[PDB]
């Protein structure tokens, strides 16, 4: 757990850590991660309002698309380095608001 | 016994016995004095004179009037002209000096095989018959090259594999025998008392090759930061330290004690400057005294930055100062530099290439290059070699999809995009186009970036720009080419009409899945009215779960997008719906200062420009920023509330 | 396979292959070449070149064997009868073939001797130092010793064919064999003092050697002590019988033999010289398999003289272990270049263990005591991959930083016991501002440290009375110039007689140069104390400061708030662990320019950074419920620190940003 860093100017804990998914369609995925970029410089011509570019890795190759808005819950989540740290993300999960509270590696593009 | 002051002149101290300097020095100026030495003699005096001269030792300091020193460099791996340096090695060498220079290019070449074995037979045909400097210099740069070797070999068939899928061994396991049973048990710190008694008099000053740490001038760096209300004796030293490495032919330019104090010289000096200026202006004035941060950046500066700095570290640059605020000078220089490293990346690929060293130690200094670039007013056809190569010709090892087009963004920040850069990201989307005809290739990037905001970035610069090319792609598209057609569905605003035409009816909308999904991909411009019927079933199964996608529907219809009556029967529910479909109503103590943590800039221009929210909104912002340090809510109440 | 071939080895044979390493680390090996190695590969020797005296001096080969006295008799006849020209001839025709070099030379040049000797007349050693890029100053006649060009020798005793193929040039007959002292005075006394001054190695020669006798002659009138035994690499395929060993023991040989270390056969010269030469250059790199008693032993021998020093930092350690064991700030330790025993390991965990102790020797229990006093007050604690709750105290048992003017004055004026409260002594003149007085307790100091053999107090004094030599030269420069107008009075601090004196001993110093004009076994103990000369010492611990404030500025322009170590451990145990070597010692600088600014800069980006870390934007939970358990508690070292390494701009800088 001396991996999780908190990150300010957007809300979400960076933290080497994988997580089981599951949805509320029957589809459900293994042990993944998520990827945010936060870019307030992006190209937004359209209605576009977010400032983070939230992607999915399945596997770290695996880039699942995006559909609907999947209602995943964090599950088993493994840091992959020491041991299971399922309440100390679930328990951080809330009261943030901010959609996929848990990621690794923000690229923080400016 | 003399201070030579790196500024250019010479001062006197210890010089117990005569001031032949100071005697020297008069009688370079006068021509009687000259005249009367004697002739023997003489032909010494103009060697003296020739040398004192391109060493940059003017005068005294009693007559110091001008003492500003323009630093030239000649060596050929300073200016990166790999050209010439293999047309030399493939040159005869004549002399040992010519050889040593020969040795040098080819270890900045990545051959150091060659560069080895080259040293080696310096070290036979010289091992004693002349003054010895080329002898110990051979030895150093010797053992910094199986240094170097023994670095590389622990590294690329260590753990670097995966950098190039199998081992490639870049240098042969005899080899690496050979130099093993040859370099046991080295000596270096004695090698210089193993030189005969006249050398190590006459050339004392060659001592600090010969150590396992000899650049001990950080200690001098800290006076960079001291506070007292100059910075110029340390980078005058900097370029003395490096004309020195670098003309000389010597090894140690690529090691990491060089590049650690190269990397902390030009971010001090600059950090410095940064807090001369926005302290002057405290008490003198923003533009009255406020003339220029005091840095300016030559050739010879930003080659430095472009060779020994890393990503991270620009960046650290440029989020503790202001580098904007300094010009860069010698605009054409920097140009020329840059074409000759995307000519250098252009024939790297489209070459063999497989040579890895070199590959590796020159492809930092690329990406820093094409990274600072975005600084200098490039030329037209400049910038046109260099989007090219940097599309076109660079691996995607190094630079991915996304990383590929934060550069051009870069790039495009303080230069236009005429019709020659944007036909080349057009070549590129074309490109891009078929090879997605395959249909198990994906995208791989580390940046959420992709081939949408290529063609978003075309459209920006060029509202009407219609890829006939892509057009035609399109028209000849079939069914099963599933994947291609989602790749042209993300270029949508590229096509023209009837190409739009006819890729419009392969997929169509469906419920809100498919809806946002087009949404996303930037189907639909106006909401259609079949769009906003479905809209509100699902809102209105909403309200049956209620008795999500909600905050971007409020979102919509604050924008003004979304032109429904109907749906303002159907509040009273989401904070941040009510929030953005009815600001009239809104008991604002349910307000949550994170959603402002989440809006881009003009969601954050439409609300500040809005009457009925601002008060509430700025006055939640300095609560918020009054218990807190965050700098992201005082970045937002600056930026767009005031 | 080698490894354990070296644990089949007579402990006599393991001495003496330790002992020649030593020798050759310490630069004091001289290797002593002779016949054998030359005509190892395919050089001719010389008991063809007798037969072909023999047919052109007496008609028909040679019959029987020839006797020992006729290896020269027979072409001393020959030159007598039938003159110089034939033999010249005959010696060039034999000795132009040119023959590659072998590895048993490669191997000899690998274990860096500081001289070599030869009584080979042929090249051979000459081609492999030049081609293996080694220089040495070629002596073979009495001319060249004038002539000398560098330090390292290689000795030609019998001569060579440099000059010529002549006979002349080399001791080849009886004549020049028995009037060599009459003709070779200065090369045989260069000989002499390179064997009695160094640690002499003979290879290739096999007990039946004019030379060997001759020298072990030599040796019977040197006293008793006055000279080293040289050892002795017999390479005859034929066991020793340990009676003639006895004989050569006695007479000052210690023999190293190849039959009895390796089963060859009788025609494999190449492989009884390959395998010493190896099993040599391998211990050259590792030391013999260790047990409780060595181990131990090991440590002490690297460690007992830092014991004389009050205190050592932390980061040099590994030099004192020559980047061995890469020894961690926070006080652990992990395996950086170790290819060998882990004796670091090994000592931590019989600290650990009192049952493995009590297997240990009668007297080596008390220096494990002593070393682990030593080492718990370093702040060393166990390894890396084992450690847990390293919490440690910070603690300064000076007078110096703790700023008691009054106490240390009264010290001053105590009575002195010994060279250490002299030295402590000085310290506090130095710093109470009578640099005067303090100048000659160092010079005092210097002059009497010098009968009892530590060296270190010595060293130390004259550091110290440099740089006070410079501050009383920069006050000086001061008064005499701004100082004289910042206050009315001139106010001269020193008088002219004494700076007359400091200036007269003071030209042509050379600080750098003091630690190579010190002695080679204070060099080699106290591979730390060279920093101090230099500022290198700070180098170390700033090279890896500008790093470390980089890091944690990103993190402020990133706002990433941590909620695990706090990067700014690494240079709160760095600062008091300068400062604790340089206070506790007593040594000067500790007013130096550049290390005030590297202080005043470690504690600015400290506050910087704990300032930040004050005002978390964290509205939610931490670990459990927060993660942080506590901040920059401003201890009393903190508040000195600032006070006196601060100037009035940096605190207002401070201010103004926190």
């Amino acid at each position: 757990t001396h991996d999780l860093v908190y990150h300010s100017k957007i809300n979400t804990f960076v933290w080497d850590v994988e997580f089981d998914i599951v949805l509320s369609d029957s589809k459900e995925l293994n042990k993944c991660y998520f990827v945010k970029c936060f870019n307030p410089y992006r190209i937004n011509g359209k209605c576009d309002f977010a400032v983070s570019s939230i992607d999915i890795f399945s596997e770290g190759k695996r880039l699942l698309i995006e559909n609907e808005f999947n209602f995943k819950i964090t599950k088993a989540v493994h840091v992959a380095t020491s041991k299971d740290v399922t309440e100390i993300v679930l328990h951080l999960s809330e009261r943030i608001s901010s959609p996929f509270p848990i990621v690794k590696e923000v690229v923080y593009l400016d | 016994d003399y201070h030579f002051e790196v500024n250019g002149t010479v001062v006197r101290h210890k010089n117990k016995g005569f001031g032949y300097m100071e005697r020297f020095f008069e009688l370079k100026e006068s021509c009687d004095e000259r005249s009367k030495l004697s002739k023997k003699q003489y032909e010494r005096f103009n060697a003296l004179f020739n040398f004192f001269e391109k060493n940059g030792v003017i005068c005294m300091a009693k007559d110091a009037g001008t003492l500003n020193t323009s630093i030239e460099i000649n060596s050929l791996a300073y200016h990166g002209k790999y050209d010439v340096m293999k047309k030399f090695i493939e040159e005869q060498s004549v002399s040992i000096e010519d050889d040593y220079k020969k040795a040098f290019f080819l270890a900045c070449l990545g051959r150091w095989e060659e560069s080895y074995d080259l040293y080696s037979n310096i070290i036979l045909n010289s091992i004693d018959e002349s003054n010895g400097c080329v002898y110990y210099l051979s030895q150093i740069n010797r053992y910094r090259i199986y240094q170097s070797i023994t670095q590389a070999v622990t590294q690329f068939n260590g753990l670097g594999l995966l950098t190039f899928g199998r081992h490639y061994k870049p240098f042969t396991d005899e080899f690496l025998a050979r130099i093993e049973r040859e370099m046991t048990n080295f000596n270096i710190d004695d090698l210089f008392n193993g030189m005969p008694f006249e050398f190590q008099k006459k050339y004392k000053i060659l001592e600090f090759l010969s150590d396992n740490q000899f650049l001990y001038d950080d200690t001098v760096k800290l006076f960079e930061l001291t506070n007292k209300v100059s910075d110029i004796v340390v980078l005058l030293r900097l370029y003395d330290n490096l004309r020195f490495l670098y003309e000389n032919c010597l090894w140690s330019v690529s090691f990491h004690e060089f590049h650690q104090y190269i990397r902390n010289s030009m971010s001090l000096l600059i950090e410095k400057a940064e807090y001369e200026r926005t302290r002057d202006i405290d008490e003198l004035g923003f533009s009255f005294f406020g003339k220029k941060s005091g840095f300016f950046m030559e050739y010879y500066d930003f080659v430095n930055i472009s060779r020994h700095f890393k990503i991270d570290d620009i960046k650290n640059l440029e989020r503790s100062c202001s580098i904007d605020k300094i010009r860069f000078g010698e605009q054409e220089k920097i140009e020329e530099y840059l074409v000759g490293i995307a000519e250098e990346i252009t024939k790297q690929f489209s070459a063999n290439g497989m040579n890895v060293v070199f590959y590796t130690q020159f492809i930092s200094e690329a990406k820093a290059a094409l990274y600072f670039a975005k600084y200098v007013k490039l030329s037209e056809e400049g910038l046109g070699k260099i989007v090219k190569a940097l599309l076109f010709y660079f691996p995607e090892r190094d630079l991915d999809i996304g990383k590929r087009y934060v550069w051009l963004e870069r790039l495009t920040k303080c230069n236009e995009l005429p019709k020659s850069i944007i036909s080349i990201i057009d070549d590129f989307l074309v490109l891009q186009a078929e090879k997605h005809i395959d249909q198990n290739y994906s995208e791989v990037s580390s940046n959420g970036l992709y081939s949408r905001d290529y063609g978003a970035l075309i459209k920006h610069f060029e509202k009407n720009f219609i890829s006939k090319r892509l057009s035609e792609i399109t028209l000849c598209l079939t069914q099963d080419k599933q994947k291609q057609i989602d790749f042209l569905f993300k270029l949508l605003p590229l096509l023209s009409t009837n190409a739009k035409s006819h890729l419009l009816s392969f997929k169509s909308v469906e419920n809100i899945n498919d809806l946002m999904n087009g949404i996303r991909i930037g189907l639909i411009d106006e909401f259609t009215p079949e769009h906003e019927e479905l809209i509100i079933e699902y809102l209105e199964t909403r309200k049956v779960n209620y008795i999500d996608y909600m905050s971007t529907f409020g979102i919509w219809y604050f924008l003004e997008e979304i032109n429904n009556s109907k749906m303002e029967e159907f509040i009273g529910m989401d904070d941040q719906y009510d929030f953005f479909v009815d600001p009239e109503n809104f008991d604002y103590k349910k307000f949550i200062p994170s959603w402002l943590k989440n809006y881009n800039d003009k969601l954050l221009g439409k609300i500040a420009g809005n009457k009925h929210m601002k008060h509430h909104v700025i006055e939640v912002l300095k609560e918020r920023v009054k218990n807190s340090n965050d700098k992201r809510y005082l970045e937002i109440l600056m930026n767009y509330f005031i | 396979k080698l490894k354990e071939v070296f644990l089949m080895l007579d402990n006599n044979v393991v001495e003496c292959i330790k002992e020649i390493t030593e020798s050759s680390r310490n630069g004091k090996l001289v290797f002593f070449v002779g016949a054998g190695v030359s005509t190892l590969s395919d050089y001719p020797q010389w008991w063809r070149l007798v037969d072909k005296y023999h047919e052109e001096l007496y008609g028909s080969p040679k019959k029987g064997n020839y006797s020992s006295d006729e290896y020269l008799r027979i072409p001393q006849i020959f030159y007598n009868v039938k003159g110089e020209m034939a033999f010249d001839g005959i010696l060039k025709d034999f000795f132009q073939v040119d023959k590659p070099t072998n590895p048993i030379h490669d191997k000899i040049l690998a274990m860096n001797p500081a001289h070599v000797i030869t009584t080979n007349y042929d090249n051979l050693i000459d081609t492999a130092c030049w081609k293996r890029g080694k220089y040495f100053s070629v002596i073979s006649a009495e001319e060249d010793v004038a002539n000398a060009t560098s330090s390292r020798y290689l000795l030609k005793v019998h001569g060579d064919f440099r000059k010529g193929f002549k006979g002349e040039n080399v001791v080849l007959k009886e004549d020049d064999y028995l009037n060599y002292d009459q003709n070779y005075p200065l090369i045989s006394n260069l000989m002499k003092t390179i064997i009695a001054t160094h640690t002499i190695v003979f290879i290739g020669y096999g007990l039946g050697d004019y030379n060997i006798n001759m020298l072990l002659n030599w040796v019977r009138k040197l006293q008793k002590d006055s000279f080293h035994k040289p050892f002795f690499i017999r390479t005859d395929p034929s066991p020793i019988e340990n009676e003639t060993l006895i004989y050569y023991e006695n007479k000052g040989l210690r023999i190293i033999d190849a039959a009895s270390l390796i089963d060859s056969n009788e025609y494999d010269y190449l492989e009884r010289y390959s395998a010493v030469m190896d099993l040599l250059i391998e211990s050259q790199e590792n030391k013999f398999i260790t047990k409780d008693d060595e181990v131990i032993d090991y440590i002490y021998g690297k460690i007992s003289p830092l014991f004389a020093l009050q205190y050592i930092r932390k980061i040099d350690l590994k030099h004192v272990f020559e980047y061995d064991y890469h020894f961690e700030v926070n006080g652990t330790v992990v395996r950086h270049k170790n290819k060998g025993f882990g004796y670091m390991e090994r000592f931590f965990e019989l600290k650990e263990s009192c049952d493995e102790r009590s297997k240990l020797s009668k007297k080596q229990y008390e220096r494990f005591n002593a070393l682990f006093n030593f080492f718990e007050k370093n702040g060393v604690i166990c390894m890396a991959k084992d450690a847990g709750t390293l919490n440690t105290s910070i603690e300064i048992n000076s007078l110096a930083y703790h700023g008691k003017y009054d106490v240390m004055k009264k010290f001053i004026e105590e009575q002195s016991v010994s060279i250490e409260d002299d030295y402590k002594k000085a310290f506090f003149l130095a710093c109470l501002g009578r640099w005067e007085e303090s100048y000659d307790l160092y010079s005092n100091i210097i002059l009497n440290s010098i009968d009892e053999s530590n060296g270190c107090v010595y060293y130390l004094s004259q550091i110290n009375r440099y740089r006070i030599y410079q501050s009383i030269t920069q006050a000086v420069t001061q008064f005499n110039g701004l100082g004289l107008l910042t206050f009315g009075r001139h106010y001269k601090p020193f008088t002219d007689e004494f700076l007359a004196r400091i200036e007269r001993e003071m030209t042509n110093f050379n600080i750098d140069d003091l630690f190579n004009g010190m002695p080679f076994e204070f060099q080699k103990k106290y591979k730390i104390l060279e920093f101090l000369s230099d500022n290198q010492f700070l180098y170390d611990d700033t090279v890896k400061l500008f790093e470390l404030t980089n890091k944690v500025r990103s993190e402020m322009s990133e706002g990433s708030y941590s909620f695990g170590m706090s990067s700014d451990i690494v240079v709160l145990l760095r600062l008091y662990d300068n400062l604790r070597f340089l206070y506790e010692n007593c040594l000067w600088s500790v007013s130096f320019h550049e290390f005030h600014q590297y202080i005043r800069n470690s504690m600015s980006l400290l506050i910087e950074k704990a300032e930040y870390e004050r005002t978390r934007d964290i509205d939610e939970l931490g670990f459990s419920f927060f993660g942080k358990k506590s901040g920059f508690f401003m201890e009393y070292y903190d508040f000195v620190n600032i006070s006196r390494h601060f100037k009035i701009d940096d605190i207002k800088n401070l201010e103004r940003s926190c």
